[PDB]
């Protein structure tokens, strides 16, 4: 008869799954509900674009401070070249799945009903068409992420404290 | 999930800064013969040069020291808050 | 996830509202419910039973605290320049009047092209004449329109519409509300303290911060002993 | 040594001890402490002389805690001063 | 109904009683 | 049934109704003057235990007379109360602070010279050598009061137990027998209150130090 | 009873005809004295009891703890400062508040300890008194009972009436020798008992009238 937090899925005991403070804290849940991969009403190329930016964006650094030229003079463009190279074969990944999970002209097998239970539209990035324009915004995105880490960093040469 | 998992009890964490402060800003007697919050306002003091860490100067077995007892107190607070509610021990 | 609808609307109104004691806030009165901002249950002397006596003291507690914010705000601004490096005849709030007296005149952040008063005549004249005006206005009405909440009238009073939802208006009622009575709070600090220190509100602050066990109220416990 | 400071430490703490248990102020055998801190009433079953109800096995727990805490206070109050 | 009593079976919403939900979709 | 009066846990002889707190000290089945060897020839015809503190001593038959016991237990009553506070107020003097340096003195059979003398009453370290001006007070109030105790009993009380709201406002004495106890404790304290009286008189006639110190002396030494 | 009643003794005694409708004389210490009509609503009136009787207290504790250490100083006890309106500021001496004179005992330094330890003390006894605590729980705000009355005094309503009158009245009696204490200590500046033995000496001479002619503003 306590305040018991811990709760089952969406009240469901038989689903294999928990509430917990980490699944569904109104600050958690409220960050993971705004990601670009979970706004379904957004066209795909968009948020492919969004998350390329920041992947390859954030992959820029290990790759250049740790690279095999990362006490040459080459080291940023080395750094930069490997991400873009890694981009570029997660490209091919994310366009091989596509085409083997997908097929032309098939409706989205999405989740089409919330917790709530609105029954909203299924989501069009798990379809043949909606993971190309994915793939090529991620594509686009991480490359333009890459640059502008490059840019950044070594063009430009803000102050950072390591690099 | 009901969205107030962590009742909000935002006296708690006055109450827990109050009952931490009180216990560790007093003169002990013993070898220091000053009190541990002064000497966690010293670290910083001589820490507050930009771009490096204390570099294992007297400064982080205060931080440790002080900021477990923070928060044990806060915890222990909520604990007390949230169990007169209940019937944890009545 | 999911969509809520049922939140923690006002928690400043209601009976389940935080009391001035917090947990030991039991004997709160009848009459304050919770229904206006900033109640926190504090009537222990009783001065507001009777509703219309509690209704002029929130008009006055409402007009007191806007104007201890402009004070506190006027007070504090030109130390901060003065330290800034703007030079004027006097940084301390409470010698700040007397610069009228000076043979420089008023001088507004210490620049003769600026208002550069010299009798304290007409501005004690100018003053009394358009705050006169500005006073019956509030309580009667004007130019900017006839009253209908003498504390809130809101509408020409209100251009930029912060106050549009009900809801987010109420809010804002109490931030005012809290603002302004640690504005006050803050104010009875600045007179109490310039009496006692004979110091401006920042002078006194950073000789604080130099040594704040040492220099504190307690090194002027004595300054005012009746024996001596 | 009966009027040392150590003696009047030990024996303050002892009689306060055996004071606060047997006039209701601490646990005992018949005052049992809850989870509240309150202390309720039980049967022992140890019959004693003490129209309160203080035991034997009462007296000698008061006395071994106010020892206790009577060597604690001497030992520190020694240390410090 | 799903949510009327403790029943967490029904035909008529498969999605409910499989836990078919998009928990973060936006 | 009002204030600490139903604070029963100083019976002193009572765990449960097993006894009522009056059974021993009075009646037949009584504690006497020489425990075990009382074989009826001292304990008299007249002593049967209705009043507290009778252990059946009476060698010089002064009790022999019922309205001279009357008397006699009454007067008993007054010095075991005045030896208690007496004894109260020779000891506490010499617990707090000591040694007769100031014009101040720890010892009781000296601080009644104090004034006399030299400087005047000190309390704990009120002033000169006037007799007649505590004298006067003293003698005006206790005329009084002895006065106000021998007249002045508002109906029906017994003139040594009034018990009535301010002289037992605690209410001790609600409970009948928690009264027949309370008399035998208070006697029975009295009377030891009367014989360290007499000890501080006589160890003060012979030895002539201060009871405390006679005490210091013997059990050190 | 007397007190208790529509014909009890008044404050102005026989000259007084014009009672207030709201003072009846069913609380204690009701004179029927309300001139300003301060105490007119019922609810205005009970937090003006309760602060009476509270001020009540604290000054009956402020008025023994004024004259007890100059009493003490009088018979011979050595204090830092036996006059209680310096009584405060040795805390700043080397020496520290002796209490009594004697370093074993408290021997505080630090006025910063002393605040803080007071601060959170009597926080902890105000909010139970206002919201009930260990000493019992809260039933009337002044008069609480039980764990505050364990001698029992207060035990038939005849007693308890009458030591209601008997406290309010010492109590007023106190408040009024304590502000009489404040305006002496402002204008004479020295001790109470000091003030006492002074009008004692010379009465006509040693009194208020002569310090009339102190604050005379010549500017
Ligand atoms: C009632 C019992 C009583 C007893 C046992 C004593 C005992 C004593 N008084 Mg004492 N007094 C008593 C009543 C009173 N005395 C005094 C005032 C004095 C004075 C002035 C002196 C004594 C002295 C004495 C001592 C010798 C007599 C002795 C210690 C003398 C003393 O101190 O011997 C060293 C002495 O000088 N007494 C007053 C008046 C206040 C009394 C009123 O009842
Ligand atoms: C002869 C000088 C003398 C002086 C300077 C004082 C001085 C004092 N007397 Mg004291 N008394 C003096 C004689 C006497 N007094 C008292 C009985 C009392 C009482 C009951 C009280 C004082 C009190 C006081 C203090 C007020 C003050 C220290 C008060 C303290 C107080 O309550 N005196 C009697 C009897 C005296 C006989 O001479
Ligand atoms: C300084 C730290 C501290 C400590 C040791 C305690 C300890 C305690 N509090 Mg307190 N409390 C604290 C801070 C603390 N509290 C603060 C900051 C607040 C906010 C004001 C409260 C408010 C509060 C309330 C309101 C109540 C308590 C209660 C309790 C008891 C419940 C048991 C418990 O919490 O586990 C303590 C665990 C142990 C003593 C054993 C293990 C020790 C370590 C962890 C190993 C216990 C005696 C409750 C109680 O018992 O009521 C009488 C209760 O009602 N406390
Ligand atoms: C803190 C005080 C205190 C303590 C430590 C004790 C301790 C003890 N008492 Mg108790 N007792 C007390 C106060 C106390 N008593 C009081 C105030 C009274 C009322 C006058 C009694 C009346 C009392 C009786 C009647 C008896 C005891 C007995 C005992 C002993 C039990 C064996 C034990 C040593 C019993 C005893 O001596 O058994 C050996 C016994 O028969 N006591
Ligand atoms: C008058 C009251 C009084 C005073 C002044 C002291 C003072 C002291 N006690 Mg004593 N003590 C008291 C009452 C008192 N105690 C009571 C009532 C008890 C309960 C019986 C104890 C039980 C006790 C024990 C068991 C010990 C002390 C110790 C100490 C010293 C603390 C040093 C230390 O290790 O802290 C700093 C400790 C920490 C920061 C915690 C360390 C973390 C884990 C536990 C290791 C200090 C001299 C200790 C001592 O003598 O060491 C020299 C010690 O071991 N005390
Ligand atoms: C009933 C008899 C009695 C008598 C005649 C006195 C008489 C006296 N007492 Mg004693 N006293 C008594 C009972 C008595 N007291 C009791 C029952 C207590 C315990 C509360 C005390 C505790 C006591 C203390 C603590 C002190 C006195 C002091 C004094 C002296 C100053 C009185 C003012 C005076 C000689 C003072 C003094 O000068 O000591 C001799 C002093 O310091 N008395
Ligand atoms: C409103 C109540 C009140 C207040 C605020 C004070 C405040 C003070 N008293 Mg006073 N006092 C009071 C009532 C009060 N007293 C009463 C009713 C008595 C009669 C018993 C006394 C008797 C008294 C003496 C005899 C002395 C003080 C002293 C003091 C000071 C030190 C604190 C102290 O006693 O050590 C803390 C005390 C304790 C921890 C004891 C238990 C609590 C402080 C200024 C001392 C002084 O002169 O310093 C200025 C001192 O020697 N007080
Ligand atoms: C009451 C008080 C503190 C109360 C703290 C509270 C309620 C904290 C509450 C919270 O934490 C909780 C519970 C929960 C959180 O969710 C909310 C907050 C709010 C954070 C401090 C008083 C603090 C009071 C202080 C410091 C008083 C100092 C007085 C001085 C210095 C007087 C000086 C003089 O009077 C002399 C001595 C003599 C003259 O000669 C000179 C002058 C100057 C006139
Ligand atoms: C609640 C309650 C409850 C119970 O029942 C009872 C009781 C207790 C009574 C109550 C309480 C109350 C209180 C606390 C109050 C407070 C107040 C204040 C503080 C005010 C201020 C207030 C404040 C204010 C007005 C302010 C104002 C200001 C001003 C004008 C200013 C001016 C100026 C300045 C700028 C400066 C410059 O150089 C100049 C000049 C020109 C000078
Ligand atoms: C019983 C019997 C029986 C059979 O038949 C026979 C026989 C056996 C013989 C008998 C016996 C008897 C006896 C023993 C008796 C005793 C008595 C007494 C002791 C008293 C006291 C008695 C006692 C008393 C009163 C007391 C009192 C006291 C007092 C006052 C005090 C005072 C004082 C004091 C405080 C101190 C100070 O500083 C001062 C003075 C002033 C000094
Ligand atoms: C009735 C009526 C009626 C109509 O309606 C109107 C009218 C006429 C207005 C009214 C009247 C009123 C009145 C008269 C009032 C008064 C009051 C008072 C006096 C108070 C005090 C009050 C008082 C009080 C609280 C007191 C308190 C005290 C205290 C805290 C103390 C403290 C202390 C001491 C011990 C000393 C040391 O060293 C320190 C200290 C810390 C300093």
């Amino acid at each position: 008869e306590k305040y018991q937090v811990i709760e089952p899925l969406n009240g469901d005991p038989f689903i294999g799954g928990f509430e917990t403070p980490v699944t569904s804290s109104p600050l958690i849940a409220w960050y993971l509900s705004n990601l670009p991969a979970y706004r379904t009403a957004v066209a795909p190329l968009l948020r492919g674009v969004e998350i390329g930016l920041a992947h390859g964006y954030l992959l820029v650094g290990p790759f250049v401070l740790a690279g095999p030229l990362r006490n040459s003079a080459v080291r940023g463009e080395a750094g930069s070249l490997a991400a873009a190279g890694l981009v570029t074969i997660l490209t091919m990944c994310l366009t091989i799945y596509g085409i083997a999970s997908f097929k032309e002209g098939e409706a989205s097998k999405a989740p089409s009903l919330t917790l709530t239970g609105r029954q909203k539209e299924a989501d069009k990035l798990q379809t043949a068409e909606g993971w190309a324009s994915f793939t090529g915004g991620w594509f686009f995105g991480g490359l333009s992420g890459v640059a502008w880490a490059y840019f950044l960093l070594y063009v430009i040469n803000l102050p950072y404290p390591v690099k | 999930f009901n969205r107030d998992w962590l009742r909000k009890d935002l006296s708690v964490i006055g109450f827990g800064l109050i009952g931490w402060l009180a216990p560790s800003s007093l003169p002990v007697i013993n070898g220091n013969s000053l009190t541990g919050l002064f000497l966690g306002s010293i670290g910083p003091e001589l820490a507050h040069f930009p771009t490096g860490p204390a570099l294992t100067s007297p400064f982080w077995l205060w931080m440790i020291t002080w900021h477990v007892g923070l928060f044990i107190v806060l915890t222990l607070g909520q604990i007390g808050f949230k169990g007169r509610q209940d019937g944890y021990w009545n | 996830r999911r969509t809520v609808k049922s939140t923690s609307d006002s928690i400043w109104y209601g009976a389940d509202r935080p009391k001035y004691l917090g947990p030991f806030s039991g004997e709160t009165p009848s009459y304050l419910t919770g229904e206006f901002a900033g109640d926190y249950g504090w009537d222990t002397a009783g001065l507001s039973s009777d509703p219309e006596t509690f209704a002029r003291n929130r008009e006055l507690e409402v007009i007191h605290a806007r104007w201890a914010m402009l004070g506190a705000l006027g007070c504090l601004t030109p130390e901060l320049l003065a330290k800034s490096g703007v030079k004027f005849g006097e940084a301390v709030w409470f010698k700040a009047g007397a610069q009228i007296f000076s043979e420089g005149g008023l001088d507004y952040l210490g620049n003769p092209s600026l208002v550069h008063a010299q009798s304290i005549l007409a501005i004690w004249a100018s003053q009394v004449v358009l705050m006169g005006a500005v006073e019956g206005y509030r309580v009667a009405g004007g130019p900017l329109g006839e009253i209908t909440d003498p504390i809130y009238p809101g509408g020409s009073f209100d251009p930029l519409g912060l106050a549009d939802d009900p809801d987010t208006f109420a809010e804002l009622k109490v931030k005012e509300i809290k603002n302004g009575r640690l504005a006050m709070f803050s104010m009875f600090g600045f007179f109490v303290q310039a009496i006692v220190t004979g110091k401006g509100p920042l002078e006194n602050l950073n000789d604080h911060l130099a040594d704040p066990v040492a220099n504190n109220a307690w090194a002027y416990a004595t300054n005012f002993v009746p024996g001596n | 040594y009966i009027g040392s400071s150590t003696n009047l430490i030990m024996v303050a703490s002892t009689t306060l001890m055996l004071f606060a248990g047997r006039f209701g102020l601490a646990p005992s055998a018949n005052r049992k402490s809850t989870a509240g801190l309150k202390l309720v009433d039980r049967d022992s079953g140890l019959q004693t002389g003490d129209p309160a109800g203080f035991t034997a096995t009462d007296t000698l727990a008061c006395g071994a805690l106010g020892h206790v805490i009577g060597v604690g206070i001497v030992l520190g109050l020694k240390a410090t001063a | 109904k799903y949510g009327e009593k403790s029943v967490y079976f029904d035909l008529g919403e498969i999605d409910n009683t499989t836990g078919n939900w998009d928990l973060y979709g936006n | 049934m009002t204030g600490i009066a139903e604070w029963y846990k100083v019976y002193g002889k009572s765990v449960a109704p097993d006894q009522d707190a009056r059974a021993p000290y009075y009646g037949p089945n009584r504690p006497l003057w020489k425990g075990p060897f009382t074989k009826p020839k001292d304990v008299p015809e007249y002593l049967k235990g209705e009043y507290p503190g009778d252990y059946g001593c009476d060698i010089f038959k002064l009790a022999r007379l019922p309205a001279n016991y009357a008397r006699l237990r009454t007067q008993e009553l007054m010095n075991g109360r005045w030896a208690m506070l007496g004894i109260t107020g020779c000891l506490t003097p010499e617990l707090i602070n000591s040694n007769s340096t100031p014009g101040f003195e720890p010892v009781w059979f000296n601080t009644g010279a104090q004034i006399f003398s030299d400087a005047g009453i000190d309390y704990l370290g009120i002033n000169a050598h006037s007799l007649f001006a505590v004298i006067v007070v003293q003698a005006l109030l206790m005329g009084l009061a002895e006065y106000a105790r021998i007249k002045f009993v508002p109906e029906g009380a017994d003139p040594f137990y009034p018990g009535g709201k301010t002289f037992d406002p605690l209410g001790f004495s609600s409970d009948p027998e928690i009264l027949a106890e309370l008399k035998v404790k208070e006697i029975k304290n009295g009377r030891l209150a009367m014989m360290a009286m007499a000890g501080l008189f006589a160890q003060g006639a012979v030895t002539g130090v201060s009871p405390l110190q006679n005490l210091h002396d013997w059990l050190h030494l």
